[PDB]
C-alpha cells in the first residue's frame, strides 16, 4: 500500500 | 491513469495540477478562490495551475495561482491515510470560464456501481513509470463494501472507498493523488491511496467526500  | 484516454484539452475544467516546479499532485476546483485535493499532498511552495492540458507546454487558457492557505484535516493519520482532504485557498480568485470551472459538493453519497470520472497526470504505466504530457482520464464503478474490505482488510475506514476494476489494467497511480473522482456532476472521491496500481484485486481506494462537506463549507467560511 503506498499513497498515490 | 493507467488504462484510461486522452480527456481532450480542457474537457475536465476543475481539474488542477499542483506545481512546486513540477507538477506533484492534482486537485479539484469547487469555487472560485478553493481546491480541493489530498492531505497527503501537503507540502510548502504551492502553485496552483488550472486550465492545464500539457502541463509542460505554455498552450494558452493556463491561470498559474499562489496557495495562500493549505489547510489539512486536523484528524489527518499519515500512517493509514484516514481524513485523507486538504483544502487550498488560492491567493487571488480564479477567472471562472468553459475551460475554467468548478465541480458541485455531494449532497449525498453514492452508491455501488456508480460511474465516475478519474483524471490526472500520474504514472501511466502498472510496472515501471511513464507521465504523461496530457492529461489522462478513466471512468470507473464505486466498488461494494465488501469487495473494497476483502481487498484491504483492516485498512478500509469509514472516510474511504474503492473504485476501479479487480481484473487489473485500469486505475489510479502516482502523481493523480489529489484528484478528483466525479460521479453524476458531484465530487465523490479525492484520488488517495492503493496497493501497486492497475494490479489484480487491488483497486484504488479515495477519500469520501461527501462525509467532509459540512468540514468543507464551515472551513471555508471562516477562512
Ligand atoms: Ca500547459
Amino acid at each position: 500500500a503506498a499513497p498515490r | 491513469i493507467v488504462g484510461g484516454y486522452t480527456c481532450g484539452a480542457n474537457t475536465v475544467p476543475y481539474q488542477v495540477s499542483l506545481n512546486s516546479g513540477y507538477h506533484f499532485c492534482g486537485g479539484s476546483l469547487i469555487n472560485s478562490q478553493w481546491v480541493v485535493s489530498a492531505a497527503h499532498c501537503y507540502k510548502s511552495g504551492i502553485q496552483v495551475r488550472l486550465g492545464e492540458d500539457n502541463i509542460n507546454v505554455v498552450e494558452g487558457n493556463e491561470q498559474f495561482i499562489s496557495a495562500s492557505k493549505s489547510i489539512v484535516h486536523p484528524s489527518y493519520n499519515s500512517n493509514t491515510l484516514n481524513n485523507d482532504i486538504m483544502l487550498i485557498k488560492l491567493k487571488s480568485a480564479a477567472s471562472l470560464n468553459s475551460r475554467v470551472a468548478s465541480i458541485s459538493l455531494p449532497t449525498s453519497c453514492a452508491s455501488a456501481g456508480t460511474q465516475c470520472l478519474i483524471s490526472g497526470w500520474g504514472n501511466t504505466k502498472s510496472s515501471g513509470t511513464s507521465y504523461p504530457d496530457v492529461l489522462k482520464c478513466l471512468k470507473a464503478p464505486i466498488l461494494s463494501d465488501s469487495s473494497c474490505k476483502s481487498a484491504y482488510p483492516g485498512q478500509i475506514t469509514s472516510n474511504m472507498f474503492c473504485a476501479g476494476y479487480l481484473e487489473g489494467g485500469k486505475d489510479s497511480c502516482q502523481g493523480d493523488s489529489g484528484g478528483p473522482v466525479v460521479c453524476s456532476g458531484k465530487l465523490q472521491g479525492i484520488v488517495s491511496w492503493g496497493s501497486g496500481c492497475a494490479q489484480k484485486n487491488k483497486p484504488g481506494v479515495y477519500t469520501k467526500v461527501c462525509n467532509y462537506v459540512s468540514w468543507i463549507k464551515q472551513t471555508i467560511a471562516s477562512n
